[PDB]
């Protein structure tokens, strides 16, 4: 019926490529927003920078919940479109929007009365805390807008419409890029201006999504209350992927906070700065993997809805092969142009001291990017078949047990310093990727048996 | 243990185990 549905129901390799690319583009613009924003805020001085840092974990928590619900929505929709179960996909989509309201507004009313004492309960004091509270208040006010935007994106990706999913990301992040200097500097609102810029850009994104869903009504799925039937099976289907997805993203954040502590132990404050920089650069080259993982979930889901294991395996292994080849080019570039990249991320007189260490990190750490596709696409298809708990276990094994465990081991038992941290992270990721790939094969051979 | 501490001068959070 729609071009996206025909993509999903067609050749898996074409769908994989045509769904992943617009997702990579969308995530690249989001990445550009964050980098630009970091530049604006850094020129406001330490108080504003500390206010943002204070609020960082709460913000990541909100994103984890919003994105989690979006992934469970996308997977459930994709599977029912595969089964030619149209009324099921309609009902999943409606259940997801009601869930967006419940989750989004719950976040707002739970965190609004808690935020003043919460940020005071930390060690910090003075202006930075006051700014952090005001900053958080603005974003918590749009918690529903955030969740709704992620659920809408999931509905689009769920029905093979990555182009509009991309567009909404581009619109939101692009608008935030325009509003940032206007709100912070031109209107003189300072750091809280960035919060308002974001809130406004999220609201506008909401309008486009709502317009498509409720006015144009040109999606494959139909969203009406008349054909909404309260279903505990649908709720459980969405949450079996969504909730473990949120926990995975939190396992990621928890690992970063642990690795911060490992980095300060190995190289001091400046070593934390090296880790933070090298990690941002590394997470740049992981963007195509995320885009290809989002596509895998949709195509493996639809293939699983068709009860077509051959199509599922083809999509899965092809995503790995392509992600692998991209990462090779990505890793080669980073290791080759390490000094040039390190220049751009040490763009100040004060960050000049950590440049040499950043180069070494860039000639060691990014190597794991080439093994990541084996574990990530495996996690992606676990979500496609609805088994989120398997994806959670695999991600906990990679981020917490293997990444942090091996980094901690090198710092405790050796004198390698920061180099041991990178090597520990690479070894940790290598192991998990192999374990993940083999678990994936087991699960697939079982699928053929059933 | 577990502690979760913020460095206002580094703008980053730290997670430590008992120790
Ligand atoms: C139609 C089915 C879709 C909906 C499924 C139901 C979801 C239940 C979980 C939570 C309430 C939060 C209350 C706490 C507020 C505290 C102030």
């Amino acid at each position: 019926t729609t071009k996206g549905v025909q993509l999903l129901r067609g050749d898996p390799k074409k769908a994989i490529v045509r769904l992943s690319i617009p997702m990579m583009i969308g995530m690249s613009v989001q990445t550009l927003y964050n980098l630009a924003d970091g530049i604006w805020v850094s020129g406001l001085g330490p108080e504003s920078l500390a206010a943002v840092g204070l609020f960082f974990p709460v913000f990541m928590g909100i994103i984890a919940l919003a994105a989690g619900l979006g992934v469970g929505t996308s997977s459930a929709i994709a599977r029912r479109i595969g089964a030619r179960d149209k009324e099921g996909a309609d009902n999943v989509a409606v259940h997801s929007l009601i869930l967006s309201l419940i989750l989004g507004v719950t976040i707002t009313i739970t965190m609004l009365p808690a935020i003043d004492s919460l940020f005071r309960s930390m060690g910090a004091k003075g202006e930075a805390v006051e700014l952090a509270i005001e900053y958080a208040r603005v974003l918590l006010a749009g918690a529903f807008i955030i969740v709704f935007n992620n659920v809408g994106n999931g509905i689009l990706r769920g029905e093979g419409d990555a182009n509009r999913a991309m567009l909404a990301m581009v619109l939101g992040s692009g608008l935030n890029i325009v509003l940032d200097p206007i709100f912070i500097y031109t209107l003189g609102f300072g750091v809280v201006g960035a919060a308002y810029a974001t809130l406004l850009s999220m609201v506008v994104t909401s309008l486009f999504i709502a317009y498509w869903l409720f006015v144009k009504r040109d999606t494959y799925v139909d969203i009406t209350l008349r054909d909404f039937s309260p279903s505990r099976e649908i709720l459980k289907d969405i949450l079996r992927v969504g909730l473990p997805s949120s926990l995975s993203q939190l396992s990621m954040s928890i690992a970063m906070f642990f690795l911060n502590s490992v980095a300060i132990t190995a190289g001091g404050e400046n070593g934390v700065a090296v880790f933070t920089s090298a990690w941002r650069i590394t997470m740049l080259g992981i963007v195509p993997i995320l885009g290809m993982a989002a596509a895998t979930t949709s195509v493996t889901g639809a293939a699983y809805g068709e009860r077509n294991v051959e199509k599922l395996e083809t999509a899965y292994l092809y995503a790995i092969k392509i992600a692998f080849m991209i990462e090779l080019a990505v890793v080669a570039f980073i290791m080759l142009f390490a000094p040039q990249v390190a220049y751009l991320f040490t763009y100040s007189e004060s960050a000049q001291v950590i440049k040499g260490d950043l180069i070494s990190a860039l000639r060691t750490l990014p190597v794991f990017l080439v093994l990541t596709p084996f574990g990530m696409m495996t996690s992606a298809m676990f979500q496609g078949i609805g088994e989120g708990e398997k994806s959670l276990i695999l991600t906990i094994f990679r981020t917490l047990v293997m990444q942090v465990g091996f980094a901690y081991i090198f710092v405790h038992y050796t004198t390698l310093g920061l180099r041991g941290v990178w090597i520990g992270i690479v070894i940790g990721n290598m192991v998990a990727a192999i374990v993940g790939f083999l678990w994936g094969r087991m699960r697939i051979s079982a699928l053929k048996k059933t | 243990a577990f502690t979760f501490r913020y460095s206002p001068s580094l703008y980053t959070w730290f997670l430590f185990p008992c120790g």
